[PDB]
RNA sequence: UCCCCCGUGCCCAUAGCGGCGUGGAACCACCCGUUCCCAUUCCGAACACGGAAGUGAAACGCGCCAGCGCCGAUGGUACUGGGCGGGCGACCGCCUGGGAGAGUAGGUCGGUGCGGGGG
RNA sequence: UCGCCUCCUAAAAGGUAACGGAGGCGCCCAAAGGUCCCCUCAGGCGGGACGGAAAUCCGCCGGAGAGCGCAAGGGUAGAAGGGGGCCUGACUGCGAGGCCUGCAAGCCGAGCAGGGGCGAAAGCCGGGCCUAGUGAACCGGUGGUCCCGUGUGGAAGGGCCAUCGAUCAACGGAUAAAAGUUACCCCGGGGAUAACAGGCUGAUCUCCCCCGAGCGUCCACAGCGGCGGGGAGGUUUGGCACC
RNA sequence: GCUGACUGGGGCCUGUAGAGCACUGAUAGGGCUAGGGGGCCCACCAGCCUACCAAACCCUGUCAAACUCCGAAGGGUCCCAGGUGGAGCCUGGGAGUGAGGGCGCGAGCGAUAACGUCCGCGUCCGAGCGCGGGAACAACCGAGACCGCCAGCUAAGGCCCCCAAGUCUGGGCUAAGUGGUAAAGGAUGUGGCGCGGCGAAGACAGCCAGGAGGUUGGCUUAGAAGCAGCCAUCCUUUAAAGAGUGCGUAAUAGCUCACUGGUCGAGUGGCGCCGCGCCGAAAAUGAUCGGGGCUUAAGCCCAGCGCCGAAGCUGCGGGUCUGGGGGAUGACCCCAGGCGGUAGGGGAGCGUUCCCGAUGCCGAUGAAGGCCGACCCGCGAGGGCGGCUGGAGGUAAGGGAAGUG
RNA sequence: CGCAAGGGGUUGUGGCGUGCCUAUUGAAGCAUGAGCCGGCGACUCACGGUCGUGGGCGAGCUUAAGCCGUUGAGGCGGAGGCGUAGGGAAACCGAGUCCGAACAGGGCGCAAGCGGGCCGCACGCGGCCCGCAAAGUCCGCGGCCGUGGACCCGAAACCGGG
C-alpha cells in the first residue's frame, strides 16, 4: 500500500457563462425590443433605429429587419431599417 | 430535365446520421435499390453528400 | 454647365505622416483692440466681443515626390468539409471540394454627393 | 474543496468535464450619481532652481500603449477619462417586446401617466463603462395602510404596502437546538471500491546497445565510458481498478 | 397539416487550424550604445581603451492554451427552394433512464504509459453475444435476421490441401522462411535511379622502380628527428616525392602511403537516392504463419480476366402493420411501403376457479382426471377427434367476477 | 407401420454449434441461484384523486343515512355534493376584476355555435331535433396517483407485559 502525502491544489474556480454574442442577424424580421446584440463593451454601435442598455445591450425599437454595417475604424453597427 | 438515376449500393449502417438522413431525402432505403429523381441543385446536394454510398448516372 | 474658395456629409490610409510648390483679388485665417455680452484653476493663449492699419509668416487650401506608413497580385505552399489508407507509436499519405499567412512583382501622396460666394 | 466574478482549457455560434492551468468577490461612492459647458493622455527627445531615472514647467514628436476605486477580460479620447455650475431620475404608477433558462431566479428595456433635474434648444436622467460585492421560504420587529376583527361597539391579534434580523459561506438554505469511540462489535449491500494474487502499463527496477569527454606510461574501445541517446525484460516499488 | 432531418442559393455573425510578431511576454547572436568591474590616466572640466557585466534601440533568426497586424476549412442563424417521413408541431395519458463501454478524431490529466481518466463530434455494443469476414473474439471490415425454398447475383474476405472458388494471365522484387510483426545504430546483401571524376595522348587493381636535398621546420626540463599545440603557413634538384598516410622506436633506425616512371593494356573508383532483405533481437509447461505445407511462390509490389462467398440483393410462395383505394362496405380483393430488439408503452388473444345461461343440456352405449397419438384447426397460448385407463360427475353459444398460468 | 406415396424408432459418418436465470459497460464463463420431480409461492382491495372510456340526463346531474317491499324484487328518501362567474389578502365589485390618481398600461377573467334531417308548411325557419356540446354530472370499465403492510420474502435492532 503506497499513498505517500498527496498534494493539493486551488486555482480550480471558474466563472459562469454568460452566453453572449449577437443574437439577430441581418435579414432577419425583429419586433421592437428584440434584444439583437448583447455584448458586454461596445464591440457593436448601435445604429439607426437602435438603443443602447445599461450593458451596451443592444436592441431594437422599430418593427423591421435587421442589418449590420462596418464603418472601418468606426466601428461596426446595427440598424433595424423599418418594414417600409 | 436530366432525371439523375442514384443506386444505393454500400451500408449507410456506421456513418454518421447527416448521411443517412440524405439518403432518406433522396428516397433511398433498401440496398442496390435505384431511384430516378429530378436533376436539380438540392438534389445533387445529397447525392454528392452520400455518393460514396450510392453509384449515380444520367438518364 | 466649367475652374477657385467657404461651409457639409459619405467612403474610412491606395483617403496620412513627413519633405518641396504655391495661393489671398475674393472668401478664411493671423491680426488691431478687449469699453461693452462673455471669459481663464492664471493668461482675451482658449472661449468672446468691436473692429479693420498690415499679412499669408503661422494655420489652412491646392499641387509635387516615394522614404516611412499603407494597399497588395499571380503563382506555390500550410491548413482543412467530405472520402479512402499507412505506422508499434510520435505521426504520416492518396482522392475530391475550399484555401490562407507571410514573401515577391506592383499599386498609392485620394474619390465623391448637397448647398453657398466668386471668374 | 463547497456560493459568486475574469481568462484559458472549449475543437472561430451557444454550451461543455477533471483534486486541469492563473487570479479576484462577500465591498465601495452623496459624489465615484443626473445634466450642461469646457478640457485630452502615456511615454520618447530637448531645455530645465532644489530637481531620483517620473514632482510641477516650456518646446516639439506621440492615436492611444495613459486613465477609468479594486481581479481579469471586453470596451473607450468623435470619452466611459480630466475640470467647473446647478441639481437628486440612487423617482412613483406601469411596462410592448425580448436575452437566459428544467423549476425560480438573472438580464435588456422602448413607450404612457404623475411630479421633478439640468440645457437656449434638440434632448438626456428609472444610479455608477460593463461583467463579482450575494441568500428562497418560514418566524418575528418597526413604520404606514383602515381591509378582517368571533352577539354589538372598541380593543387584542392578523392582513396589505414599506423595511429590518442569515460566514442559513456545506452559500437551492435538514432541527430553534448536536461531538467522539468500538480490536466487544452487529445487519444490509459492493468485486459499483481498497489490501492478496492475476491482468493492462512499464515511470521506477534489472539487463544490453549507440556516441566517444576522458582514463589507461605511450594509446578512445585490454579493461573502462563524462555529458547525453535507443531498447529489451516484467522478478521491485508503484499507476490503473478489468474477473 | 409540409412546417422535419438532409440539401441548393443568398446575407452576416466567429477567431480554431495555419501563420505572424504590430500588442503582452519569451528568445540566440550581432550592431550601436545609459550605466557599472575596470583600463592610459592630463585630474574635475571633460577624458581614451576594454575577445568581461550590460540597458533601451535597430538587424538577423525564432517561441505562446490564458499573445494576435492576420486568418481558412468549417460551423451557427434567418430568408427563399427541394424534401409525404413510424418527418415535424400542439394538448393530454403511461413510462423507463439518470453505473455506460469500445473505436476514430479534437484537447486536458498522466509519463502524448495504461483494456487509464475527463470533456467535444461520430459510430457501433448496450438492446444486433442474430448472420459473413477477421483462426478463435460485445463494439475492426461486411451487413440491419417477418416465415419458407435441394434456385440466382453479390459484400468484406478469399480462390494449394484442411476449406467453397484460379496450383489464373502478363512485368517486376525477395533468398530470409523475410513473409509469420520492435528502435537508435551498424554493414562490398541484393535490384534500380542519379549526379559528378577519372580512363585506349593507357586509367582501376596487382606487380617493378623512385619516394630525395632544404633539416632533426621552429616550439617543449626531460627528446618530440614527417607522426603532442602554433605562427610563416612556404622553398630545392625534379618524372615525382610531404615541413608528411598509417605501423613503429624512449628518441633516432626501420616498414609504408601520399605523387609518377614503367610494365598490363579495358573500364574503373566517389558519393546521393529507392525497393526488399542481414544484424541489432534474452524469460520462464510443448511447439507452430490457425495447421499441413509454400521459394519464377501458396511471400511482397503493379496491371487484367473470372469465379467463391451473408440471414445483404433478386426470383417464387406465404403471414402481418400502416396508408391509399375497391367502395355494390364483399372487413374480401389488387396497389405501395414497412415488419432485429433490452428498460418500457400500446393492441389483440389462449387457458384456470367460480356465477347467470340451468326445473336446461351432456353422462354407466361411461363424467372429471390420467396414459398415448405419425390425424384435424390455430401464427402462438390452445381447441379438436381417436385408442386405453377411470367409475360419477360435467356443463355451449353469450356474457359476468377473480385467491387465475 | 401401410397396397402405395409416405410415416415412426435408432444412429454410422459429414457440416454447424460457448447451458438457464440473475446481475452487468461486458458472462460458456473460473461472477449469483438451482440435486431432480410434484404441490404452495409475489402488483390486490377500500376510500379519495386524475386522465381515458361505455352509457343515462343534461341548465342540470345525483342522493346518503334511513323508511316501506322482497327473502337472490325493488321502490321511496333532496339533508347533502358537484356544476351554472371570475377577480381581490380582504371589505367588496361583477363580465368584469386586481395594482394604480389614471377611461395609461398590464395580470387573471368572457365573449359556443351547429354538421344539420324534418317540418308549422308567415317566400319566414320557428324550433323540434341533433352530437353530445354551450357543459356538466351520474353510474360502469380501464390506466396512473394519494392514504393504508400496498408487488412478495429478508434484517442488525426499538418498546410493552411476562
Ligand atoms: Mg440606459
Ligand atoms: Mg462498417
Ligand atoms: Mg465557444
Ligand atoms: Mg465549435
Ligand atoms: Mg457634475
Ligand atoms: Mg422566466
Ligand atoms: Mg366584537
Ligand atoms: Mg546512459
Ligand atoms: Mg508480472
Ligand atoms: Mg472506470
Ligand atoms: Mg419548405
Ligand atoms: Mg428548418
Ligand atoms: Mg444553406
Ligand atoms: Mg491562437
Ligand atoms: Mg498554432
Ligand atoms: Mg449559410
Ligand atoms: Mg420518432
Ligand atoms: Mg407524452
Ligand atoms: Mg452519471
Ligand atoms: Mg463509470
Ligand atoms: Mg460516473
Ligand atoms: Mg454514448
Ligand atoms: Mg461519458
Ligand atoms: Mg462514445
Ligand atoms: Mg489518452
Ligand atoms: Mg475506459
Ligand atoms: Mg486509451
Ligand atoms: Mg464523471
Ligand atoms: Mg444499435
Ligand atoms: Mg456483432
Ligand atoms: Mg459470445
Ligand atoms: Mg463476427
Ligand atoms: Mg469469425
Ligand atoms: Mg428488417
Ligand atoms: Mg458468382
Ligand atoms: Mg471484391
Ligand atoms: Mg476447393
Ligand atoms: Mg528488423
Ligand atoms: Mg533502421
Ligand atoms: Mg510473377
Ligand atoms: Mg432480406
Ligand atoms: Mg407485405
Ligand atoms: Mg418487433
Ligand atoms: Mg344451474
Ligand atoms: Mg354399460
Ligand atoms: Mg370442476
Ligand atoms: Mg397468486
Ligand atoms: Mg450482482
Ligand atoms: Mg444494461
Ligand atoms: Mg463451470
Ligand atoms: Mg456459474
Ligand atoms: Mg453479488
Ligand atoms: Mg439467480
Ligand atoms: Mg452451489
Ligand atoms: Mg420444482
Ligand atoms: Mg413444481
Ligand atoms: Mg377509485
Ligand atoms: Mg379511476
Ligand atoms: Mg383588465
Ligand atoms: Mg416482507
Ligand atoms: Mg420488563
Amino acid at each position: 500500500a503506497h499513498k505517500k502525502g498527496l498534494g493539493s491544489t486551488r486555482n480550480g474556480r471558474d466563472s459562469q457563462a454568460k452566453r453572449l454574442g449577437v443574437k439577430r442577424y441581418e435579414g432577419q424580421v425583429v419586433r421592437a425590443g428584440n434584444i439583437l446584440v448583447r455584448q458586454r463593451g461596445t464591440r457593436f454601435k448601435p445604429g439607426k433605429n437602435v438603443g443602447m442598455g445599461r450593458d451596451f445591450t443592444l436592441f431594437a425599437l422599430v418593427d423591421g429587419v435587421v442589418e449590420f454595417q462596418d464603418r472601418g475604424r468606426l466601428g461596426r453597427y446595427v440598424h433595424v431599417r423599418p418594414l417600409a | 430535365m436530366p432525371r439523375l438515376k442514384v443506386k444505393l449500393v454500400k451500408s449507410p449502417i456506421g456513418y454518421p446520421k447527416d448521411q443517412k438522413a440524405a439518403l432518406k431525402a433522396l428516397g433511398l432505403r433498401r440496398l442496390q435499390q435505384e431511384r430516378v429523381l429530378e436533376d436539380t441543385p438540392a438534389i445533387r446536394g445529397n447525392v454528392e453528400k452520400v455518393a460514396h454510398l450510392v453509384r449515380v448516372e444520367v438518364v
